[PDB]
């Protein structure tokens, strides 16, 4: 009943975004490949 | 006029793909070089004369 309940496994994940600029890499067909930051790493 | 885009140029097939949500195609100087026709879905490239 209300009182009283078995449930399975469920694992699930919250993130918070923020203003980045980003690179994007698209190819031939038009999806997009891969992607980089820039304000990350001095190498980024 | 495709859509109210007043350009002049040369209409032919092309194979590229769109994705579904996309319309258009555009270029490194943002020229569009794809259109699809809004009667029947197809795939043009615009080439200048
Ligand atoms: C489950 O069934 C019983 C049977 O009488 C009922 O009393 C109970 O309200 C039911 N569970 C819920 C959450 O309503
Ligand atoms: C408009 O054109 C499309 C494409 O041919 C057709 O499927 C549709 O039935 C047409 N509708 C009207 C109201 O003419």
């Amino acid at each position: 009943s209300s009182s009283g309940w078995t449930a399975g496994a469920a694992a699930y994940y919250v993130g918070y975004l923020q203003p980045r600029t980003f690179l994007l890499k698209y190819n031939e067909n038009g999806t997009i490949t891969d992607a980089v930051d820039c304000a990350l790493d001095p190498l980024s | 006029n495709f859509n109210g885009l007043k350009g002049t140029g040369v209409l032919t097939e092309s194979n590229k793909k769109f994705l579904p949500f996309q319309q258009f195609g555009r270029d490194i100087a943002d020229t569009t070089d794809a259109v699809r026709d809004p009667q029947t879905l197809e795939i043009l490239d615009i080439t200048p004369c």
